[PDB]
């Protein structure tokens, strides 16, 4: 996927790069910046499930990061976010590229698991 | 070794004054010499301008004058109007051209003439510029004396490479790992403290080195004992094409070289090209200079003295302008040579007299003139008033066990820089549990409440950039820090002599003033006196020079030698020697770079000095400046309060050079005068009311005055006046370019009766065209 | 993306090719149709990154011409 | 918008409606370093520790209350307008935009006792303006 | 300070004919910080562009 030569000859030096919301200050108090959530789905109901979390993290705003529902043949569904994204301030304004302090997106990803039962046991 | 240059590292200073002497000012040969003269002129004044055109004027002009008046007016008797007085060097031929085709023979020759003068001249700032000496050595015994049949001839060749080097983000040595110095503890790199950030090329449309050389722009020049002509140092941008004027030299009958910097002007290569950023502003050139100062000694018999060794000659850095000269930055860049050559673990053999801290304690006191935080919310200051207003300054200076709960008490106001105080780590990062300093980029997540108090002194750092870090805050270096610490635990020495001028700040600092005036090394006062009054730290750059020299690595030699008295060290007088690359403008590493970034790690390649990197330190023309902002308007712009949620006190960048709160002459004109004076406005009032009032409330109005701070930015329009400006930081930016040369200048001046009123006897007054009145 | 619709010559010859219905001919490994494939490929960004660059001072820097 | 309009001249700076939206105001930072008397029963006295309070001569105790007194703060300033950070930008526009919700958090004008002026031309009622970013 | 404005050039041939050119386009304000952000109404800028009044004089070989 990348020649060597990049890093050898150093065509495109790697930039060093400051935290995002570098005000809010410690580790502990970093954590609120992790928007996260969970749930479980079975076979044995198609009722479908909202991972729904919170920013700041444990005034607070919902992320729908996503839904989860499994048919009775026990496929999983696994829908993305509505596409909200926003700002704590309306006037924090996302004017760079990619690194705007104060927002936060419904984007995420994480670990799918499952367990199977049989009728034996 | 028979002769040598001083000051090694010579500083000028630009200005749009002109360069002659009677017009300029001269860089400090002898420190602290007039931190109290009320009768300085930093800007060109009338007075000056009337004096230099009657000198001028001077016979026989003055039967010239009669010649042709018996003889308005025509092409070629005007052709000899000029030249007669030798007004070509001071405004262009064709604007004193029409001085008098718009046109007591004289005086309105002279009238016509001196608002020509006035209106290039009056009330600009004036370049301060640099004299060079020759001294024979063997040890600088005393400067050259040039007999009949000998000359001097010097040679000065400078560039600029900051349109060609890197951005700044930051030190780039605050991730170099080192053992630690006296200017830097080595827990900054080894904890991590203020990462350095890597740093792209400057104006990176240019590609291939060969046609990034057209970003330097580079001069030379030579003047000898034998003509004092002045020879300008003048390149092109790049080498439209602009002429840049770098500078000017002249030497005297003696073979004293003077250097004048350059006019102070900073432009772009298309006027849409805004200097919005700090540091990095690529179409952008300035007239900041830097290189080297060499020199022949020719005398009558033959012998030929080439000074061209790096232990011998010397370097020239220009700067912006000390827009208050009589302040002392608390840490200066003589300080940095002195702790370049320390190891931080050996600060423990360090000896400390009182006057190695006294000039601590004595700057931060001075800054109250440039900085409100000095004036009214600094608590160590105040103290130093209630010890000078019962005649009890000289307790600081007892070593005794009685004293030392009182020497505590302000040691412990100030900061470690160490930076391992008022910290919680994280997961064992030091996270700063005081006062911190946020990123514009703004996050409502409420701050974490400081719980240890903001140490002193209250000015940002190299750790700006990381909110939590405690360099984000400016410490006295490692080894001034030392210093401060034996005098608290009582383990300094001072002469009784020091303790009968100690009952106030004044009067010993009136004493050691006279100290360096006395002194006989004369070569290394001037090798002092060119550093002491330029900043050292905080460093995101800064205003003249930066990090790369509070390195000993950048030094070729860096020695203590010498007390300033045999018995008052006052921090000593060094013999240091910048490394240079003795081929100077034809180095082949003149154009070298590190590719398309530069890194610490090109920084930490670069301490072997057989790298292909220890070119870093061995500087060519240029390299001092070259990582200095462009336009130096932008950085100076910038160079100013860097406001906390908490209101007080103000953070500072650089005040002591570039104020952030100044007394304007406006304040001034309504403190200066006593009620008894018979004018007919008194401080700003009519007679009748002024001498009408109680002569208590006469003098409370005269102390509310004197405490109205103006922010130093509102000195001259920066983008904020008008209905509906705009004002805010990159306005300021922009509009300094222009408006340098407008902004105030802090001059010392005399309230001579004061009375009750508690206004000081010398105060320091910021002069501008807008804060007259 | 209108490069690849109106400045891609790549693309202009695989439209000349389907309009002969001649695109077979990109899938012949033998020597009567290798200029044809070489004409393609040597239009192609070598991720080598070491083609159409002028070396700056041999401390090496690669500089695209 | 209503607040001060900068002239070339620096000085009187000229004001909108300074009455009802103040300009320049004394805060309680500063009333803290002026409403207390040389002889006040406090471990802490004008910002000083109590020694050094007492130690000053009665002059120059009275001449900081007078220059404290005399300190006026931007009200703009009063608040995170968006000049707070560094490298914050500030100016004209930045306040509008973020009046619609720091106006809540300027500051307030109070009156507040001077109980022992003495000779510190204090007055005996002053006016000081309270608010979260000026109270130290 | 003060910058000369080129508004056009005139040339008149040996048959009467008279050739009026315009200026070179060129357009500037008094520092270059101030920015012609307004569609109409920049203050500090100037242009090249002008009209004005072309009267001649006829004057024949007898007199
Ligand atoms: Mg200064």
């Amino acid at each position: 996927n990348l020649s060597k030569n990049v890093s050898k000859h150093r065509l495109a030096p790697a930039m060093t790069a400051k935290r995002r919301n570098p005000n809010v200050i410690t580790n502990s108090l970093r954590k609120q910046l992790v928007i996260s959530s969970q749930g479980s789905v079975s076979s044995d109901n198609n009722t479908q499930v909202p991972l729904r979390g919170k920013f700041p993290a444990n005034e607070r705003h919902n992320v729908l990061q996503g839904s989860i529902e499994c048919d009775n043949e026990g496929v999983l569904r696994f829908y993305a976010g509505n596409g909200i994204s926003q700002a704590l301030s309306p006037s924090s304004l996302n004017t760079d590229f990619a690194d705007n302090s104060n927002w936060f997106d419904d984007i995420c990803d994480g670990r799918v698991t499952a367990v199977v039962e049989l009728k034996n046991g | 070794c028979q002769y040598k240059i001083y000051p090694p590292l010579g500083i000028a200073r630009v200005g749009n004054g002109p360069a002659i002497k009677p017009l300029s000012l001269s860089t400090p040969e002898v420190p602290w010499a007039h931190l109290y003269d009320t009768n300085v002129q930093y800007l060109v004044t009338q007075q000056e301008l009337e004096q230099l055109l009657e000198e001028a004027f001077g016979g026989n002009v003055i039967n010239e004058i009669s010649q042709i008046k018996t003889k308005k007016f025509k092409q070629e008797e005007i052709e000899t109007i000029t030249g007669l007085l030798g007004l070509s060097h001071l405004v262009p031929q064709q604007q004193l051209s029409r001085s008098l085709d718009n046109l007591d023979i004289v005086q309105q020759i002279k009238g016509a003439l001196l608002k020509v003068l006035s209106d290039h001249y009056l009330h600009a700032v004036k370049k301060q510029a640099q004299n060079f000496y020759i001294y024979k050595c063997d040890n600088p015994v005393e400067k050259l004396k040039l007999t009949d049949g000998d000359k001097v001839t010097w040679r000065v060749e400078v560039a600029n490479k900051k349109s060609f080097w890197y951005d700044y983000n930051n030190a780039l040595d605050l991730s170099l790992h080192t053992q630690g110095s006296g200017n830097l503890s080595k827990n900054v790199s080894k904890h991590r403290l203020a990462p350095a950030m890597t740093a792209k090329r400057r104006n990176p449309n240019v590609i291939t080195n060969s046609l990034r050389k057209q970003l330097v722009i580079s001069s030379q020049g030579s003047v000898s004992s034998d003509n004092n002509t002045q020879v300008p140092l003048r390149g092109k941008f790049p080498a439209e094409r602009h002429n840049v004027l770098q500078g000017s030299i002249e030497c005297d009958n003696e073979g004293v070289l003077r250097f004048y910097a350059g006019n102070g002007i900073s432009q772009a290569l298309s006027p849409s090209s805004l200097n919005t950023d700090f540091a990095d502003n690529s179409n952008w050139f300035d007239d900041i200079c830097d290189g080297r100062v060499t020199a022949v000694v020719e005398l009558k018999n033959g012998d030929t003295f080439e000074i061209q060794d790096e232990q011998s000659s010397a370097w020239v850095a220009t700067t912006p302008p000390d827009y208050a000269p009589q302040i002392e930055p608390i840490v200066t860049m003589y300080d940095m040579v002195s702790g370049a050559a320390l190891k931080e673990q050996d600060l423990d053999n360090l000896t400390t007299q009182f006057s190695d801290v006294f000039p601590i304690l004595y700057r931060l006191y001075r800054m109250q003139w440039v900085n409100q935080a000095d004036f009214t919310d600094n608590a160590v200051n105040t103290q130093i008033r209630e010890l000078n207003s019962e005649l009890g300054f000289a307790q600081l200076l007892d070593n005794s066990a009685s004293a030392k709960s009182l020497r505590e008490g302000i040691f412990n106001q100030f900061r470690n820089p160490l930076f391992d105080q008022d910290i919680d780590v994280d997961d064992p990062e030091w996270v700063s549990n005081s006062r911190i300093i946020p990123s514009k980029d703004e996050t409502n997540i409420a701050a974490k409440p400081a719980t240890s108090s903001l140490k002193l002194p209250f000015y940002p750092n190299d750790g700006i950039d990381y909110p939590g870090s405690p360099v984000q805050w400016f410490a006295i270096p490692p080894f001034m820090y030392q210093h401060l610490q034996n005098w608290a635990a009582g383990d300094f020495s001072v002469t009784q002599v020091e303790k009968e001028s100690a009952n106030t700040i004044e009067e010993l600092g009136l004493f050691y003033s006279e100290q360096f005036k006395n002194s006989p090394n004369s070569a290394l006062l001037c090798a002092r006196g060119a550093l002491d009054a330029l900043y050292g730290g905080g460093f995101h750059p800064g205003v003249e020079l930066t990090w790369p020299m509070r390195h000993n690595l950048i030094y070729s030699q860096n020695d203590y030698v010498s007390s300033v008295t045999p018995e008052i060290n006052l921090l000593g007088l060094r013999e240091f020697r910048l490394k240079q690359d003795l081929q100077g403008l034809n180095s082949p590493n003149m154009y070298q770079d590190f590719g398309h970034v530069i890194a610490v790690d090109n920084v930490t390649a670069s301490i072997d000095p057989n790298s292909d990197a220890a070119w870093l330190w061995r500087s060519t023309p240029g390299d001092l400046t070259k990582w200095m902002g462009i336009p130096w308007q932008s950085d100076a712009a910038s160079c100013q309060a860097v406001y906390t949620p908490e209101d007080f006190p103000i953070p500072s960048w650089w005040a002591a050079n570039l104020p952030v709160h100044v007394l304007p002459l406006a304040r001034y004109n309504k403190f200066k005068d006593s009620q008894s004076a018979d004018l007919p406005e008194i401080n700003g009032m009519t007679h009748s009311i002024a001498q009408g009032m109680s002569e208590e409330t006469f003098e409370h109005l005269r102390l509310e005055q004197f405490s109205q701070r103006l922010d130093w930015l509102h000195t001259a329009d920066l983008g904020f006046v008008g209905f509906h400006a705009e004002g805010g930081y990159t306005n300021g930016l922009i509009q300094m370019v222009s408006q340098w040369k407008n902004m105030a200048m802090v001059m010392a001046r005399p309230v001579e009766n004061p009375g009750s009123s508690g206004i000081p006897n010398v105060v320091y007054v910021a002069y501008s065209q807008a804060d007259k009145d | 993306n209108q490069a690849d619709f109106t400045d891609n010559a790549v693309n202009t010859q695989i439209r000349e090719l389907n309009s002969e219905l001649g695109f077979a001919q990109l899938l012949d490994n033998s020597a009567s149709a290798k200029s044809l494939r070489e004409g393609i490929f040597n239009q192609f960004r070598n991720p080598l990154f070491d083609q159409d660059i002028d070396v700056d001072d041999p401390s090496n820097e690669w500089v695209s011409n």
